[PDB]
């Protein structure tokens, strides 16, 4: 699975929840689930389709 | 962070302390068991809400 | 203080919400007698002993928060 | 086990307000000591024949943080936990441009509402930078191997 946590709460541009402002904790997996990636680092939308 | 891949069921585990977040799981240890086990201690510096 | 590329141009592909297709029983509750679950000691481990450990465990028999994935949408290839 | 160590900057002035009894605002929104763990503090000024560290514009640090909630009629208190961070230093710049500034933001009803808000305090540069360590050793949580 892939885990995403931090301390700020926050709606989307649509009004819907899960924006999380600040630095995000994100642990994902990759290369089929062999590479564990994880990283506390910042998080920018993007504004296209 | 390195696993392979397989078909065996396992276990992991998140949480946290002052010092960091701790990650446990069975995959480096525990293969045929499953219990927790420290591999990872990300350097974090707020705490999750 | 980092680096890492953008991949590619700022348009997102189409997501959907179809909750009620992933609306699914499946339960497995933790047997702690089992031994699911349990949060060894951090640096002292023992052995063939019964001991009483205060620390961060969960209860016995939780549904939890069951969640699955799925695949997205194909005709053909 | 492990040593954890924090460094930050920390003039004279306040060195009174270094005890963990103190009701300064040092340690009651700035940073509190562990109580269940052994502790060091460490005040100490930049030598004259060492060209490795900068210095800050000036000190500064914070004298009021509480939530204000959806109501306009009651005030939460806030409280510093052992090495953890209290919600108005996400609100609260590192380096405050003057004394007496105030800064507020929006919190969402899912944190608990209302409004956010901190205010601030600076000290103006010394001739010398002096800074504090905090010391803080575990014995128990992994190897013993520092
Ligand atoms: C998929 O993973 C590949 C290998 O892990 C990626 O190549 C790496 O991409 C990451 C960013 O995504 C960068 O690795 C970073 O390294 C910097 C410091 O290294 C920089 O400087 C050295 C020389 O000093 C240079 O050789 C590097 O290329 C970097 O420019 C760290 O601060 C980061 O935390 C991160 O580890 C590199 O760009 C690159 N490294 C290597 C060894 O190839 C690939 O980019 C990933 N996929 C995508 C789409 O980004
Ligand atoms: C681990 O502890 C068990 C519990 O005492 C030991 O097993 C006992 O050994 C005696 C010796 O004859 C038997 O009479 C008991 O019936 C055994 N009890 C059980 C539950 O097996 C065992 O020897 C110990 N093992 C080690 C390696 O110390
Ligand atoms: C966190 O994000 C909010 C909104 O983007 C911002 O107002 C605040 O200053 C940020 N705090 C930190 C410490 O980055």
């Amino acid at each position: 699975p892939a885990f995403m946590l931090g301390s700020s709460v926050g709606n989307f541009s649509d009004g819907k929840m899960g924006r999380f402002f600040n630095h995000t904790l994100v642990l994902l997996p990759d290369g089929c689930g062999t590479l564990l990636r994880a990283f506390y680092c910042i998080l920018e939308p993007r504004s296209g389709n | 962070y390195n696993i392979t891949e397989d078909e065996i069921l396992e276990w992991f585990g998140i949480t946290q302390t002052a010092q960091g977040v701790h990650l446990f799981s069975s995959r480096y240890v525990d293969l045929y068991g499953g219990n927790m086990f420290q591999f990872a201690t990300l350097p974090v510096y707020d705490t999750i809400k | 203080v980092d680096v890492g590329p953008d991949s590619v141009k700022s348009a997102c592909i189409e997501v959907d919400i179809q909750q009620t297709f992933f609306d699914k029983t499946w339960p497995r509750p933790i047997d702690v007698s089992k031994a699911d679950g349990i949060i060894y000691p951090q640096g002292r481990t023992y052995s063939n002993i019964t001991i009483t450990y205060q620390g961060l465990f969960p209860y016995q028999g939780d549904h939890g928060d069951m969640y699955v994935y799925s695949a997205g949408h194909a005709t053909g290839t | 086990s492990s040593l954890i160590l924090d460094y930050f900057s920390y003039p004279l002035s306040m060195k009174s307000d270094l005890s963990v009894s103190s009701a300064g605002p040092i340690s009651q929104f700035n940073y509190k000591q562990s109580f269940s763990n052994p502790t060091c503090l460490i005040l100490a000024t930049v030598p004259h024949n060492l060209t490795t560290i900068t210095k800050p514009l000036k000190y500064s640090y914070i004298n009021k943080c509480s939530r204000l909630l959806s109501d306009d009629r009651t005030e939460v208190p806030q409280l510093v936990n052992a090495n953890q961070y209290s919600p108005c230093v996400s609100i609260v710049p590192s380096t405050v441009w003057e004394d007496g500034d105030y800064y507020r933001k929006q919190l969402s009803p899912l944190e608990g509402g209302g409004w956010l808000v901190a205010s601030g305090s600076t000290v103006a540069m010394t001739e010398q930078l002096q800074m504090g360590f905090g010391i803080t050793v575990q014995y128990g949580t992994d190897t013993n191997s520092v």
